[PDB]
């Protein structure tokens, strides 16, 4: 262990620790998504339920299991966490010009990177 | 503020008036779309031609809901309180979408036989207390 | 006469007879929302029901009908129950009662509920035809590879009848090697193309050995195969195919010996029966590649919203892998601008047809029998697939236009969903979608 | 396109038309088979004969169905109400199969005693819009 990578396993672990307190899940009545594709992880939801006096906005799926019992129908049991439990050490939540490259390629990762 | 739609000689279209087409920001457009604009047949449902066509709209499947109203059905019927009753429901399943909202209060719709051959039918809403003042007209004919 | 039976045995109808049966239904009721509703799930089993009386005027005779009775109900199987209200039916038995009073000496009360004998498995197994056309074509080349060695003889002379074999060798060698060079502008191709290089420069000691002259060609055939993806395979075989025949019509003094004219015609042979099995299985792939493509997952009658990511399908910005769920296509690829419409699948498949029953007749005199009676099957395979994928989709009907209407309203007084309404146009060959023809039979999918 | 059955001194035989067979492609010829080839009877079943052989088809344990209808129980059997509905109901059972499937929306059969000695039935079958005109004839004598 080098100091640099002392720091990124110690803020892993806070992240790790972070997703795994919180926690949301819900059961939505259809498989499928509201465009028309199936229900898969790794995926950030905004979350409204204002009703029952929740401050949350967004979160990110990480638990997907679809269920056709009979005295269930078709349901699907989403289960919800911070997104901020699952990023790299590098990146984050929402000292040069190598410093300003970097960010421009990181807001934006569909381009192509300098490598 | 949306086109105007101006019946004469029993259709209805837009108009001008002075530089560009008149609008209009009220119900009466909302109503004469809703209720004189074929929606699709059921199934089930025997249609006055001998034909096997449903009436609709293409976007109906990209508006949320059907467009217009079952009226159509009707296009060929007798003088018997049957056909009465069926355009009173048919009225009221129309219009229902806007009870539905808050845009109107209540509605009272009745059918009648006039003088021969007329199919009266006498809808009243009740607009609440902000709704704006609706469009004033009568269907007229020329030539 | 009410004389109602369960198995030939007679009974006399009373009291009531009932039939119950409906739909499951899931109630769908939302915390803090008033709209609720159900879902519709299968539809249970008619539950029917009667009420049957016996009775004499012997004692014993009525004794003996209800005993029969009782017997006949409690009997393993399914019987053929009669009623004046039912009809004639199948059933299997739930339960019965028979119910006397001690003071009524003739008479004896039934009352039965029985099921129908519907007996249907739930997998309901079925034969998956996409995946019968690569393993009956690994069969066909593993045959036609064997009857080559076995049916190769070595010539030992110097003379015409060597270098002309070495020709024939050389020539198909050079037809392999051009068709890997034309594939190789955009796939790396070197390592093929040094094999087949020093396989062509080593013919001389090759043509003496049978069995490894056949699996030198059969391996650079299969190093061909596998360098294609689903794009450019069917294409690269097509061409592979018309230069191997029009050799084999070049063929079908010099020499002066019959081990060359065989052994050259059966080279000739078994190189176009190994392309045309190749562009088979290649066809195959590529009406899975069309038909995938050819498909979306909308089928939904929602409100467009102000969507701003992937304006045009794709997947939005930044989107992992696990979030989406790949395609059997996808998968496989690890289209052709002719598997798109109808009337070019039909050709399509009629030319493969002819193609492959041609070269089956030819088979039947040189690589006698299994390679024929294997060609046969794959034909068999091949042509059932496409057209139980292509053709005879689901719910498929041909309908007439009174006028020219835009492809959206012509899909909408057809089915109903108007979303879909490019594949009527691709499948049907329009090229404007706004003007589809008339007169002219319409295919409508459902 | 199979080839069309046509009924001549009370058996149908297949028939030829200038070159080839005669072909057809509709529901007179399913109908045609099964209504009058005979499936295997039930255990339970009595049989007009004095013997024990049950009819049927070699291949019914391979085509996931029984071949054709029951009509053969009726062999031998006198004038008498109890005929007319066991006809009745064995023609309902036999044709029941197309009305599971998609190929006809309604089946109606009554039976009636014609002229003495006749057993008629009438079996009216509602084909659906995209269904094809099927194929009408009469059984024909000669010699």
């Amino acid at each position: 262990i080098t100091a640099k990578d002392a720091q990124a396993r110690a803020l892993r672990e806070q992240r790790r620790r972070l997703a795994k307190s919180i926690t949301f899940e819900a059961e939505i009545d259809g498989w499928t998504r509201k465009d028309g594709q199936l229900w898969m992880p790794n995926l950030l939801v905004t979350i409204d339920a204002s009703k029952y006096a929740i401050k949350t906005t967004e979160l990110l799926v990480s638990k997907v299991t679809l269920i056709l019992n009979d005295q269930d129908g078709l349901k699907t049991r989403v289960s919800l966490a911070p997104r901020e439990g699952f990023l790299v050490p590098v990146e984050s939540d929402r000292g040069g010009i190598d410093a300003l490259v970097e960010d421009y390629y990181r807001r934006h990762p569909e381009k192509t990177p300098p490598w | 503020t949306d086109l105007a739609i101006i019946w004469t000689n029993g259709r209805g279209d837009i108009a001008q008036d002075g530089i560009d087409m008149l609008t209009d920001d009220s119900l009466t457009t909302d109503v004469t779309i809703s209720l004189f604009t074929d929606r699709r047949a059921l199934d089930s449902d025997t249609l006055p031609d001998g034909s096997d066509d449903r009436r609709g709209w293409w976007g109906d499947s990209y508006r949320d809901r059907p467009i217009g109203s079952r009226l159509w059905l009707l296009s060929r019927e007798k003088a018997t309180p049957d056909t009465l009753e069926r355009a009173r429901g048919y009225a009221e399943e129309a219009l229902e979408w806007l009870k539905t909202a808050g845009r109107v209060s209540a509605i009272n719709v009745r059918a009648e036989q006039l003088h021969q051959g007329w199919l009266y039918l006498y809808i009243a809403l009740t607009l609440p207390d902000g709704s704006v003042i609706p469009y004033e007209f009568k269907a007229a004919f020329n030539g | 006469t009410g004389k109602g039976t369960f198995r030939n045995v007679p009974f006399l109808v009373i009291e009531e007879q009932k039939q119950a049966g409906g739909r499951r239904l899931v109630k769908r009721e939302y915390p803090l929302r008033d709209t609720g509703g159900v879902n519709d799930l299968g539809k249970k089993l008619r539950s029917r029901t009667f009420s049957a009386c016996i009775l004499n005027s012997n004692a014993e005779t009525a004794r003996d009908e209800a005993g029969a009775l009782m017997d006949a109900l409690d009997a393993p199987g399914s019987g053929e129950l009669v009623h004046p209200d039912f009809g004639t039916v199948d059933v299997m038995v739930d339960s019965w009662e028979c119910r006397t009073k001690a003071d009524e000496l003739n008479y004896y009360a039934f009352t039965v509920t029985v099921y129908p004998s519907l007996q249907d498995t739930a997998p309901d197994a079925e034969t998956d035809t996409s995946a019968a056309v690569p393993a009956q074509a690994v069969a066909v080349t593993g045959s036609l590879g064997d009857t080559l060695s076995s049916v190769w003889q070595t010539v030992k002379d110097g003379t015409a009848a060597a270098t002309a074999v070495m020709e024939a060798v050389t020539g198909v060698i050079d037809d392999i090697s051009d068709a890997v060079d034309n594939l190789g502008v955009t796939q790396t191709v070197s390592g093929l193309m040094g094999s087949l290089s020093a396989m062509k420069g080593s013919v001389t000691s090759l043509i003496n050995q049978p069995a490894m002259l056949a699996s030198s060609l059969m391996g650079a055939l299969s190093g061909v195969s596998s360098l294609c993806d689903t794009r450019t395979a069917f294409s690269t075989w097509n061409r592979l195919a018309q230069r191997f025949e029009r050799r084999h019509a070049a063929t079908a003094t010099s020499y002066n010996s019959p081990v060359a004219e065989k052994n050259i015609a059966t080279l000739n042979y078994v190189m176009l029966a190994a392309a045309q099995t190749y562009r088979a299985e290649a066809a195959s792939q590529a009406l899975t590649a069309a038909l995938d493509f050819s498909r979306r997952m909308d089928n939904a009658a929602r409100a467009p919203v102000l969507d701003a990511p992937s304006t045009t399908t794709g997947t939005a910005s930044g989107a992992s892998s696990t979030s989406a769920t790949v395609t059997q296509g996808q998968l496989q690829l690890t289209t052709p601008p002719v598997f798109e419409s109808v009337s070019d699948i039909e050709k399509t498949t009629a030319m493969l047809g002819a193609a492959l029953d041609s070269v089956i007749l030819t088979a039947s005199e040189q690589g006698f029998s299994t390679d024929s009676v294997q060609l046969t099957q794959l034909r068999l395979l091949v042509v059932a697939d496409l057209e139980k994928r292509g053709l005879q989709l689901a719910g498929s009907e041909s309908h007439h236009l009174p006028e020219t209407l835009p492809a959206m309203v012509a899909l909408y007084r057809f089915t109903g969903n108007s979303r879909n309404w490019q594949r009527l146009a691709r499948r049907n060959g329009i090229s404007n979608p706004l003007f589809v023809p008339g007169g002219v039979s319409i295919e409508v999918i459902n």
